RNA sequence: GAUGAUGUCAUACU
RNA sequence: UAGUAUCUGUUCUUAUCAGUUUAAUAUCUGAU
C-alpha cells in the first residue's frame, strides 16, 4: 500500500529539495 | 400649570436622551433650540439633581454633559442669576478622583463663563476670596484657571493683578497664586505667550510676610516652569534673584517649594547659567540630602534628577562633588521599604548613569549585590539592569566584570521567593557581557541547574526561563556539553503536572536545540519527539505554544531523524489547532504546520486532508482548508493544484464545494505567490461559474476576490478580463450571500483589472428602462465611484450637449 | 449615500454629468500637470485658471431641466 | 452597523477573542495597517475596549492587506454600534 | 422554444 | 433548532376600455 512506499515517496521528495536548491 | 407642563415636557425629554435609542439627536437638537422658552429656571432645577445623582453611569454622565453644552450655548445672558448656585453644586466634581470627571466639570464650567461673561464671573466668586475653609478656595482657584482657559488668560489677568497684591488679607493673595498654579497646571506650552505676565503678577509674593504665601508663590513658579518646559527661560529673569536669596534664609517645607521650583527652573537656560546655577545650589541640596522627613527627600532626588539631566553641569563636577555624599546618604537599606522612594531612587541613579557615564555608577553599588537584605539586593539589581539595559557593557572592565558576576550569583543563590526582577537582571546582564561571560559560564549553569532541582516548580520555571534568556551568549561561548546536559535534565523533567513550568521547560528546551543544533543534541530526536507527541493534547496556551514552536524547530531543521508517520501523526495532532481562540498558538501552529510540510513530501499529508475534505463535511473543514494553505504558502503549489483538481472530478458536488473553499481561502492566505497559476485554476473556475448551484458561483466569485486582491499590480489582466465575464452575469442574483460575494469580486476585480474596466461593464444600465438594472447598477457604480473617484475622469464616456446643458468636458479636447 | 456624486437609480442625466464636471474641475485643480496643459493652451496664469474653474464650480452645465 | 464617524488619535483593540481579525472583513490573513477610532468611541470608560464587543482589549486592531489594498481603511471609525 | 407564482405538501442542505 | 432549495398538488372568463403600477406583462381599482 502506501504505507510501505511513505519512505520511498519521503527520500524522492528530500532528492527533489535538495535538486531544486 | 404652564411650568409644571414645562417641568413635564423637559422630564420627558431627558428620559428620551437617557434612555433612547435617532431618538437622542433629534431631543437634543430640540432641548437647544427651546432653550429660551423654557429658561434657565426649570431647565437648571431638573438638571442639577440629576447632574449630581450618585447612581449616574460614566456615559449617562457624558450624555448629559453634552445636552448642558447645547443648551448653554443657546442660552447665553439668561443664565446669570444661577451661576454661583450652578457653582456650589458643581465644584465637588472637579476635585473627584475620575479623570473623565474632570475634564466634564472644566467643560461645564468652560461653557457656563462663556455663556455668562467674564463680569458675572468676578462678580459671582469674589466673597469666596478671603473664605476660612481652605477647600471652597481650592476650588474656586480650579474654577478661575479653567475660566481663564475658557476666555483668554489676558481677560482675567488685571482680575489676579488686583487680587495678588490685596492689602485686607493674605488669603487673596493665596488663592490668586494658587490660580496662576492652576492655570499653569491645567494649560501646559499654552501658558507661554503670557508667562512674562503670570511670572511679573505673582514674584512680588516671594519676600511676603506670610509663609503660604511664599510657599504657594515657589509652587506656582514650578508649575509655570514645569508647564513652559524646555522654552521660556528668558520671562523668569525677574524671578532669579529673590528664590536664589530665599533658600538661603528658609527651612522646612518653604525650602522645598523654593529648591523645587529652582529644580524646575534650571532646565530651561542655557550652559553657562546652568552651571554657575547648579554650582550654586548643589551645598544647600547636599545639606538637605540628610533630612529625615520623606516628603523633603523625595522632592530633592527629582530635584538632582532634574539638574544632573540638563546640558552644561559637566560630569567630573558630579562626579567629585554630588556622587559620594549621594551614595552615601541615599543608599541606605531604610529607604528600599518604600515604594514610591525605590522606584524614585532607582530612575535617579538611571539619569545620573545616563550623563556621567554607566561604569562609573555601577562600580558604586555591586557589593550591595551581595547584602543580606533581599529588597536591597532587588532594589540594586533593578538599577543594575535599567543602567545596563541603556548603555550595555562596553564599558565595564574585567575587575568590575568579575564583581558583577560574583554579586548576581550571590543574590541568585540566596533567593527565597519567585521574584522575576532577579530572573530578567541575570538575563540581560549575561546577554549583555555576551562572549566576556564566558569563563564564568560553568558555575552559572551550576547554579542553573541547582535552581533546577529545586523542590519548589517555580523556582525551576524561573532558571527554565533563564535558559531560554541566555542560551545564545551560552551557544557564542561555545560550551555546548553543558547545554547538553541541561537538555538532558529537562528532558528528564518533561513529565512536569504544572502547566506554566512545563511550558518554560519546553521554552528552554526549545532554545537548547537552537542553539546546539539537531545532530549533537543529546537525547537523540528520535527519543526526544515522541516524549512531545503526548504533550500536544494539553489544555494550557503556554505549554501549546512552546510545545509546538519546538516541534516546528525539530522538523524545520532536524527532520531527517523522525520517520514520515510520526510527522503524520503530529500534523493530524496539529490540525484542530487552528481554530484557537489565542493567536499566538495559531501563529506557531502555522508555522510548525509548515515546517513539517516543508521537511516531508507533499503527497501523502495531502491525500490525508483531500480525504479529510471529503469525507467531514463539518466545521473542521474549513481547519483542513488552512492547512491545504498552509502546504501551498510553505511548500510549492504545483504539489497541490494537480492532485486537488483531480479529486474535483468527483461529482459528488460538496466535494467541490469544498475544492472551491480551499481555493479561495489558498489565494487569499498565498497572495502575491499566486501570480504564476492563473491559468492552471482557469478552466476550474470558468467550470463552477457556469454551474446550476448558485453555492458553488458564490464560493467561485470569493475565489477571483482573493485572486484579483492577490495578483494586483502583476499583470494577469487577461486571466481577470475573462473570469470577470464570467462573475458578471450573475449581478441580478437574489440570495444575499450570493450577491454579497459577486459584490465582493467586483471589488476585488475593481482593484486588479482598474476601474475603467468596470466602468465600461457599468454604463449601459446605469440609465435602463428597467428600475431592477437600474439598482443594481448604480450600486455597483456606486461602489466603483467611493473606490475610484478621480480616476474616473479618465474614463467617463463622451457625452455631447444638447439644446439646453453642456455636457462636453471641453479641457480635455485642448491639444497643443 | 452620503458622499457627493453618487447616484442612484432615479439619477438625472443633468446631475449626473453636473457631478461628472465638479469632479473633473477639481481633479485639475489637483492634478497640478493637468492644469499646467489647461495654462498652456490658453494664455492664462494658473491662478486665473484655477479662478475660472472655481467660478465653473457654481453650474457647470448651465441651469437644469425641468421635470 | 459602524459608527463610520471621523477617526482620530484613537487607537482601536481587539479582545482575546478576536485577537489578530480584521475588524471589515473577518479575515484572519496578513494584517496591514492599524485601526484608528473615533474619539466618541474611546471616551471615558470606552478607552482601550474591543472595536468588535466592548469588552476588554488586549491587542491593537489591524485592517488585513486586502482591506488597505481596497482602501477600506479611509472609511471611518469601524467601532460596531 | 419561453416553467413563473403560491402552500397543507413531502424530501434534502445549512 | 428555523432559513433556503428540489419533487407533488393548485395556478383564477379565447368577453371590452380607463386609472395606480410595471421595462413590458402580470396584480389591484371602476365602467360595459
Ligand atoms: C470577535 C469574535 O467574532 C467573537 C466570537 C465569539 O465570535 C463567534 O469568536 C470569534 C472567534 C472565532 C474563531 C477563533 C474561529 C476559529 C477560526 O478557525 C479557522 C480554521 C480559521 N483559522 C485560521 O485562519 C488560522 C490561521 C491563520 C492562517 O493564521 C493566523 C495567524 O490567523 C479562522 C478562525 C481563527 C471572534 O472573532
Ligand atoms: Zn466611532
Ligand atoms: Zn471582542
Ligand atoms: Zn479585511
Amino acid at each position: 500500500a502506501a504505507a510501505a512506499a511513505r519512505a520511498a515517496r519521503a527520500a524522492a521528495w528530500r532528492a527533489e529539495q535538495a535538486a531544486a536548491a | 400649570s404652564p411650568e409644571e407642563q414645562k417641568e413635564r415636557k423637559i422630564m420627558k425629554l431627558l428620559l428620551k436622551i437617557k434612555n433612547g435609542t435617532p431618538m437622542r439627536k433629534a431631543a437634543l437638537r430640540q432641548i437647544t433650540d427651546k432653550a429660551r422658552e423654557f429658561g434657565a429656571g426649570p431647565l437648571f432645577n431638573q438638571i442639577l439633581p440629576l447632574l449630581m445623582s450618585p447612581t449616574l453611569e460614566d456615559q449617562e454622565r457624558h450624555l448629559l454633559v453634552k445636552v448642558i453644552d447645547r443648551i448653554l450655548y443657546k442660552l447665553d445672558d439668561l443664565v446669570r442669576p444661577y451661576v454661583h448656585k450652578i457653582l456650589v453644586v458643581i465644584e465637588p466634581l472637579l476635585i473627584d478622583e475620575d479623570y473623565y470627571a474632570r475634564v466634564e466639570g472644566r467643560e461645564i464650567i468652560s461653557n457656563l463663563a462663556k455663556a455668562a461673561g467674564l463680569a458675572t464671573m468676578i462678580s459671582t466668586m469674589r466673597p469666596d476670596i478671603d473664605n476660612m475653609d481652605e477647600y471652597v478656595r481650592n476650588t474656586t482657584a480650579r474654577a478661575f484657571a479653567v475660566v481663564a482657559s475658557a476666555l483668554g488668560i489676558p481677560s482675567l489677568l488685571p482680575f489676579l493683578k488686583a487680587v495678588c497684591k490685596s492689602k485686607k488679607s493674605w488669603q487673596a493673595r493665596h488663592t490668586g497664586i494658587k490660580i496662576v498654579q492652576q492655570i499653569a497646571i491645567l494649560m501646559g506650552c499654552a501658558i507661554l505667550p503670557h508667562l512674562r505676565s503670570l511670572v511679573e503678577i505673582i514674584e512680588h509674593g516671594l519676600v511676603d510676610e506670610q509663609q503660604k504665601v511664599r510657599t504657594i508663590s515657589a509652587l506656582a513658579i514650578a508649575a509655570l516652569a514645569e508647564a513652559a518646559t524646555p522654552y521660556g527661560i528668558e520671562s523668569f529673569d525677574s524671578v532669579l534673584k529673590p528664590l536664589w536669596k530665599g533658600i538661603r534664609q528658609h527651612r522646612g517645607k518653604g525650602l522645598a517649594a523654593f529648591l523645587k521650583a529652582i529644580g524646575y527652573l534650571i532646565p530651561l537656560m542655557d550652559a553657562e547659567y546652568a552651571n554657575y546655577y547648579t554650582r550654586e545650589v548643589m551645598l544647600i541640596l547636599i545639606r538637605e540630602f540628610q533630612s529625615p522627613d520623606e516628603e523633603m527627600k523625595k522632592i530633592v532626588l527629582k530635584v538632582v534628577k532634574q539638574c544632573c539631566g540638563t546640558d552644561g553641569v559637566e560630569a567630573n563636577y558630579i562626579k567629585t562633588e554630588i556622587l559620594p555624599p549621594f551614595f552615601k546618604h541615599f543608599w541606605q537599606h531604610r529607604m528600599a521599604l518604600d515604594r514610591r522612594n525605590y522606584r524614585q531612587l532607582v530612575d535617579t541613579t538611571v539619569e545620573l548613569a545616563n550623563k556621567v557615564g554607566a561604569a562609573e555608577i555601577i562600580s558604586r553599588i555591586v557589593d550591595d549585590l551581595k547584602d543580606e537584605a533581599e529588597q536591597y539586593r532587588k532594589m540594586v539589581m533593578e538599577t543594575i539592569e535599567k543602567i545596563m539595559g541603556n548603555l550595555g557593557a562596553a564599558d565595564i572592565d574585567h575587575k568590575l566584570e568579575e564583581q558583577l558576576i560574583d554579586g548576581i550569583l550571590y543574590a541568585f543563590q540566596e533567593q527565597t521567593t519567585e521574584d522575576s526582577v532577579m530572573l530578567n537582571g541575570f538575563g540581560t546582564v549575561v546577554n549583555a557581557l555576551g562572549k566576556r561571560v564566558k569563563p564564568y559560564l560553568p558555575q552559572i549553569c551550576g547554579t542553573v541547574l541547582w535552581r533546577l532541582n529545586n523542590k519548589s516548580a517555580k523556582v525551576r520555571q524561573q532558571a527554565a526561563d533563564l535558559i531560554s534568556r541566555t542560551a545564545v551568549v551560552m551557544k557564542t561561548c561555545q560550551e555546548e556539553k553543558l547545554m547538553g546536559h541541561l537538555g538532558v535534565v529537562l528532558y528528564e523533567y518533561l513529565g512536569e503536572e504544572y502547566p506554566e513550568v512545563l511550558g518554560s521547560i519546553l521554552g528552554a528546551l526549545k532554545a537548547i536545540v537552537n542553539v546546539i543544533g539537531m545532530h549533537k543534541m543529546t537525547p537523540p530526536i528520535k527519543d526526544l519527539l515522541p516524549r512531545l507527541t503526548p504533550i500536544l493534547k494539553n489544555r494550557h496556551e503556554k505549554v501549546q505554544e512552546n510545545c509546538i514552536d519546538l516541534v516546528g524547530r525539530i522538523a524545520d531543521r532536524g527532520a531527517e531523524y523522525v520517520s514520515a508517520r510520526e510527522w503524520m501523526r503530529i500534523c493530524f495532532e496539529l490540525l484542530e489547532l487552528l481554530k484557537a481562540h489565542k493567536k499566538a498558538i495559531r501563529r506557531a501552529t502555522v508555522n510548525t504546520f509548515g515546517y513539517i510540510a516543508k521537511a516531508i513530501g507533499p503527497h501523502d499529508v495531502l491525500a490525508t486532508l483531500l480525504n479529510n475534505l471529503k469525507v467531514q463535511e463539518r466545521q473542521n473543514r474549513v481547519c483542513t482548508t488552512v492547512a491545504i494553505a498552509i502546504v501551498a504558502e510553505t511548500c510549492s503549489p504545483f504539489t497541490v493544484l494537480p492532485a486537488l483538481m483531480n479529486e474535483y472530478r468527483v461529482p459528488e458536488l460538496n466535494v467541490q464545494n469544498g475544492v472551491l473553499k480551499s481555493l479561495s481561502f489558498l489565494f487569499e492566505y498565498i497572495g502575491e505567490m499566486g501570480k504564476d497559476y492563473i491559468y492552471a485554476v482557469t478552466p476550474l473556475l470558468e467550470d463552477a461559474l457556469m454551474d446550476r448551484d448558485l453555492v458553488h458561483r458564490q464560493t467561485a466569485s470569493a475565489v477571483v476576490q482573493h485572486m484579483s486582491l492577490g495578483v494586483y499590480g502583476f499583470g494577469c489582466e487577461d486571466s481577470l478580463n475573462h473570469l470577470l465575464n464570467y462573475v458578471w452575469p450573475n449581478v441580478f442574483e437574489t440570495s444575499p450571500h450570493v450577491i454579497q460575494a459577486v459584490m465582493g469580486a467586483l471589488e476585488g476585480l475593481r482593484v486588479a483589472i482598474g476601474p475603467c474596466r468596470m466602468l465600461q461593464y457599468c454604463l449601459q444600465g446605469l440609465f435602463h428602462p428597467a428600475r431592477k438594472v437600474r439598482d443594481v447598477y448604480w450600486k455597483i457604480y456606486n461602489s466603483i465611484y467611493i473606490g475610484s473617484q478621480d480616476a474616473l475622469i479618465a474614463h467617463y464616456p463622451r457625452i455631447y450637449n444638447d439644446d439646453k446643458n453642456t455636457y462636453i468636458r471641453y479641457e480635455l479636447d485642448y491639444i497643443l | 449615500s452620503k458622499y457627493i456624486g453618487t447616484g442612484h437609480a432615479d439619477t438625472t442625466k443633468w446631475e449626473w454629468l453636473v457631478n461628472q464636471h465638479r469632479d473633473s474641475y477639481c481633479s485639475y485643480m489637483g492634478h497640478f500637470d493637468l492644469l499646467n496643459y489647461f495654462a498652456i493652451a490658453e494664455n492664462e496664469s494658473k491662478a486665473r485658471v484655477r479662478f475660472n474653474l472655481m467660478e465653473k464650480m457654481l453650474q457647470p452645465c448651465g441651469p437644469p431641466a425641468d421635470k | 452597523i459602524f459608527c463610520r464617524k471621523q477617526a482620530g488619535v484613537a487607537i482601536g483593540r481587539l479582545c482575546e477573542k478576536c485577537d489578530g481579525k480584521c475588524v471589515i472583513c473577518d479575515s484572519y490573513v496578513r494584517p496591514c495597517t492599524l485601526v484608528r477610532i473615533c474619539d466618541e468611541c474611546n471616551y471615558g470608560s470606552y478607552q482601550g475596549r474591543c472595536v468588535i464587543c466592548g469588552g476588554p482589549g488586549v491587542s491593537d486592531a489591524y485592517y488585513c492587506k486586502e482591506c488597505t489594498i481596497q482602501e477600506k481603511d479611509r472609511d471611518g471609525c469601524p467601532k460596531i454600534v
